[PDB]
């Protein structure tokens, strides 16, 4: 019935969301590394001053 | 993604050219001083 | 000339403190390519 | 009974996960602006040799 079907769809959302969390965390990590790289680049340029 | 990354290294040796020539030119000014401090 | 032959090391610690910058910034670029 | 309750459990677990996602989406967007910004700084540091 309606409660079974809902549970079915929700079980799916959960799986989707759990996977989405791990992917967004990896992505954050990759972005923070991109930031660090360039944050260092700036301190170098920032001394030729 | 944004801007220039190695065009960075392009105006970074171009900052090691317009400062390293700051003290080579802060040396020909000493040509009149190692010897001017002599007369 | 001697407090001066740092006229090279004070620029030399500038001339390549700005070398702290890129081989620790090549550490976050190949960690990207891992 | 067991079904009603499980349906409740699932509904919370989805809300909870939506918030983790939402937060991460905001962290990412923030990070994007910081990155755009400091990359703009660097543009100036390298190119305003006009000083």
């Amino acid at each position: 019935g309606e409660l079974l079907s809902k549970n079915y769809h929700l079980e799916n959302e959960v799986a989707r969301l759990k996977k989405l969390v791990d992917d967004l965390e990896d992505e954050l990590y990759a972005q923070k590394l991109k930031y660090k790289a360039i944050s260092e680049e700036l301190d170098h340029a920032l001394n030729d001053m | 993604g944004a801007a220039s990354m190695d065009a960075i290294k392009k105006k970074m040796q171009m900052l090691k050219l317009d400062k390293e020539n700051a003290l080579d030119r802060a040396e020909q000014l000493e040509n009149e001083v190692a010897r001017l401090k002599k007369l | 000339i001697q407090k001066k032959r740092q006229n090279k090391d004070l620029i030399e610690l500038q001339a390549l403190i700005d070398s702290h910058f890129e081989a620790r910034r090549k550490e976050e670029e190949e960690l990207v390519a891992l």
